[PDB]
């Protein structure tokens, strides 16, 4: 349920 | 830090958030 | 947080969530102390009951936050752990004593409308506000209630109860670096830190200098919100000289 984060925080 | 615990949207414009008055009031000494 | 309200924004600008990787989930709450520190329960990161024994790269800090589930796009700050640190008289086979635990992020953050520290109380500080039916406030995004999730971070104001009283409530051996606090059946309000608000800080507001100070951090409780049971948190003050050691040694 957590929104996707950007790539760059691994 | 010489600014600690004093928050930009409130404390740094002497804007109170809608419940901390509840906190001073049991402040009783 | 159970029995609580939305928090407004810009509340609780040191309210920081500790995030699992993989799977994508809600670790606990954390408490911002400086532009590279960040205070949590070593529970949240330690606690061989659980099988919990999280490492640096099991996990990110993320600041600023309000939403509990969404990625907020130039408000919120996600930070790398460099080191954890937990209190080396942490309890977890009892009482969780001393369940204190320090995070050092890889670079600093920084600060906005969103992201700033809450500051750590002195002897004069606790002697003064840790007295009980003094209120606190409780922060974080965990469970809704005892057996669901919030929209937004949740927060309750809850008093400080009497020694006696806290012992009283429980079969658990309580120690001097711990608190309780939360309303009595009498008082009619309600209001408890749950599941997924450990690691969260426990405020009070200095009405000498305007200040919030952090007072407690989330550690136990038997349930969420139950009648003549009180949450319990770790006393901050009690363990600052670990505190300052740590950040003296390695800051
Ligand atoms: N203020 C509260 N009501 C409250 C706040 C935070 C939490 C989450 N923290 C934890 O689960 C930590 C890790 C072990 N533990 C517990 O709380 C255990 N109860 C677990 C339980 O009752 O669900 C307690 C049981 C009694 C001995 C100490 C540990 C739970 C309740
Ligand atoms: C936890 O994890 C580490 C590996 O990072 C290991 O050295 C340690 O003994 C484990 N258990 C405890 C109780 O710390
Ligand atoms: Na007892
Ligand atoms: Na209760």
């Amino acid at each position: 349920d957590f929104e996707e984060i950007p790539g760059e925080y691994l | 830090e010489a600014d600690c615990g004093l928050r930009p949207l409130f404390e740094k414009k002497s804007l109170e958030d809608k419940t901390e008055r509840e906190l001073l009031e049991s402040y009783i000494d | 947080i159970v029995e609580g309200s939305d928090a407004e924004i810009g509340m609780s600008p040191w309210q920081v969530m500790l995030f699992r990787k993989s799977p994508q989930e809600l670790l606990c709450g954390a408490s911002l102390i400086s532009d590279r520190w960040v205070l949590t329960a070593a529970h949240c990161l330690l606690y061989p009951p659980w099988d919990k024994n999280f490492t640096e790269n099991d996990l990110l800090v993320r600041i600023g936050k309000h939403s509990r589930t969404r990625y907020e796009r130039n408000i919120e700050k996600i930070s790398m752990l460099e080191k954890i640190y937990i209190h080396p008289r942490y309890n977890w086979r009892e009482n969780l004593d001393r369940d204190i635990a320090l995070m050092k992020l890889k670079k600093p953050v920084a600060f906005s409308d969103y992201i700033h520290p809450v500051c750590l109380p002195d002897r004069e500080t606790a002697a003064s506000l840790l007295q009980a039916g003094y209120k606190g406030r409780v922060t974080g995004w965990g469970n809704l209630k005892e057996t669901g999730q919030p929209s937004v971070l949740q927060v309750v104001n809850l008093p400080i109860v009497e020694r006696p009283v806290c012992k009283d409530s429980t079969r658990i051996r309580i120690t001097d670096n711990m608190f309780c606090a939360g309303y009595k059946p009498d008082e009619g309000k309600r209001g408890d830190a749950c599941e997924g608000d450990s690691g969260g800080p426990f405020v009070m507001k200095s009405p000498f200098n305007n200040r919030w100070y952090q007072m407690g951090i989330v550690s136990w409780g038997e349930g969420c919100d139950r009648d003549g049971k009180y949450g319990f948190y770790t006393h901050v003050f009690r363990l600052k000289k670990w505190i300052q050691k740590v950040i003296d040694q390695f800051g």
